[PDB]
């Protein structure tokens, strides 16, 4: 959940917002070790419920999100249902565990490609065009993350948009991401320079992957 | 002496505007058939299966015409080569279907078949079904028959399935054409086409358009 003023500004300037619960357990093995543990249900629920109770009156928020990269656990199904129950005015989405689980109203893959499949075991990233027509699938598809803009990037961006315009159920996505997470450091002369992972003695670190 | 006056054009032509040569005449076989007064006028064969196709039920509805009597019976036997795998006998008189009763001139035989050999273009397993119209005491009036292919065709969750598996149709449209005989077909030409089609990895054909 963002700083409260963010939503006010999105309401007045006009931007559709995806409000996301502060829940990410990417480092766990497997990713859903905690989200599938009922003992962590309480802590997770507060991150979802208190978010809804705070931002539900904001018109800019059109979609609720259960969090990010925490695999798919039973706690997600429970909290998914809680929101649908207390607020039927907004769809609920969640990418963990395959981007098309029972915990999301929208197929929201990250970095799924336009025409090329990436058949990862258990959590495949199908080409978005093919994902739509899998036997029994009827939901719309909006990538929660795509076109990773790291450094000299965004090659093939036009391919995504050609597909979005041709396929009704391919309704866009969110580029990853807006601003480089570089920090300012000063040399001996006092001049500023952009720093990233590891420039503060921090280790382990993942270097420039924050930009 | 038979006298057949064939018209090239008729109101029927309005329904025969297929993209092909427009010809006319008696282009297919003409034959003479002899049936007993008490005969098999129609028969349908169906094959249903359990979830894993390890069991099947062959249902054969048989219809008759003529003198309906209590001594009449129908026996449907299923063969695999010279081995009879199944057989059922019964008198006429279908189940009750409405307030007026049922079809007294019909009967439905149901035969159980364990681990049936399934039919497909990959392996065209066939059984032979013989439908015998006879008197209870053993006198055959007449018999009809057909090749039975045990297969289930259904559409599920958006997929066309054959015996439970999704098909990949490698097909071709085929008109009945011969450069010398026109639209008259013969066995050799048919066989040649099929051998050529299968040799070129085709597994399906559409009877375009008749
Ligand atoms: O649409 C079609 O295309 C073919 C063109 O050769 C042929 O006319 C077929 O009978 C017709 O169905
Ligand atoms: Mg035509
Ligand atoms: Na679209
Ligand atoms: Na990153």
């Amino acid at each position: 959940p963002n700083h409260p003023l963010w939503y006010t500004l999105c309401d007045r300037y006009g931007l559709y917002v995806v409000d996301e619960a502060n829940i990410e357990t990417h480092g766990m093995v497997p990713m859903n070790r905690l989200t599938d543990d009922p003992r962590w249900l309480p802590a997770m629920s507060e991150r979802v419920t208190r978010m809804v109770q705070r931002d539900r009156n904001h018109p800019s928020v059109i979609i609720w999100s259960l969090g990010n990269e925490s695999g798919h656990g039973a706690n997600h199904d429970a909290l998914y249902r809680w929101i649908k129950s207390v607020d039927p005015s907004r769809p609920v989405q969640y990418e963990g565990g395959g981007a098309d689980t029972t915990a999301t109203d929208i197929i929201c893959p990250m970095y799924a490609r336009v025409d090329e499949d990436q058949p990862f075991p258990a959590v495949p990233k199908w080409s978005i065009k093919k994902w739509l027509s899998l036997p029994g699938e009827t939901r719309p598809l909006i990538l929660c993350e795509y076109a990773h803009a790291m450094g000299n990037s965004l090659g093939g961006f036009a391919k995504y948009w050609q597909a979005f315009r041709q396929y009704p159920r391919l309704q866009g996505g969110f580029v990853w991401d807006w601003v480089d997470q570089s920090l300012i450091k000063y040399d001996e002369n006092g001049n500023p320079w952009s720093a990233y992972g590891g420039d503060f003695g921090d280790t382990p670190n993942d270097a420039q992957f924050c930009m | 002496r038979l006298a057949v006056m064939v018209l090239r054009w008729s109101d029927g032509s309005y329904l025969e505007d297929q993209d092909m040569w427009r010809m006319s005449g008696i282009f297919r076989d003409v034959s003479l058939l002899h049936k007993p007064t008490t005969q098999i006028s129609d028969f349908h064969v169906a094959t249903r299966f359990n979830d894993d196709f390890s069991r099947a039920v062959l249902e054969a509805e048989v219809q008759m015409c003529g003198e309906l009597r209590d001594y009449l019976r129908v026996t449907v036997s299923l063969w695999q080569g010279e081995t009879q795998v199944a057989s059922g006998t019964a008198p006429f008189g279908g189940e009750i279907i409405d307030e007026r009763g049922g079809y007294a001139d019909r009967v439905t035989l149901r035969l159980n078949v364990e681990n049936p050999k399934l039919w497909s273009a990959e392996i065209p397993n066939l059984y032979r079904a013989v439908v015998e119209l006879h008197t209870a005491d053993g006198t055959l009036i007449e018999a009809e028959a057909c090749d039975v292919g045990f297969r289930e065709v259904r559409i599920e969750n958006g997929l066309l399935l054959l015996n439970g598996k999704p098909l990949l149709i490698r097909g071709v449209n085929r008109h009945e054409h011969h450069p010398l005989h026109g639209q008259v077909m013969d066995e050799q030409t048919m066989v040649q086409d099929i051998l050529l089609m299968k040799q070129n990895n085709f597994n399906a054909v559409r009877c375009s358009h008749y």
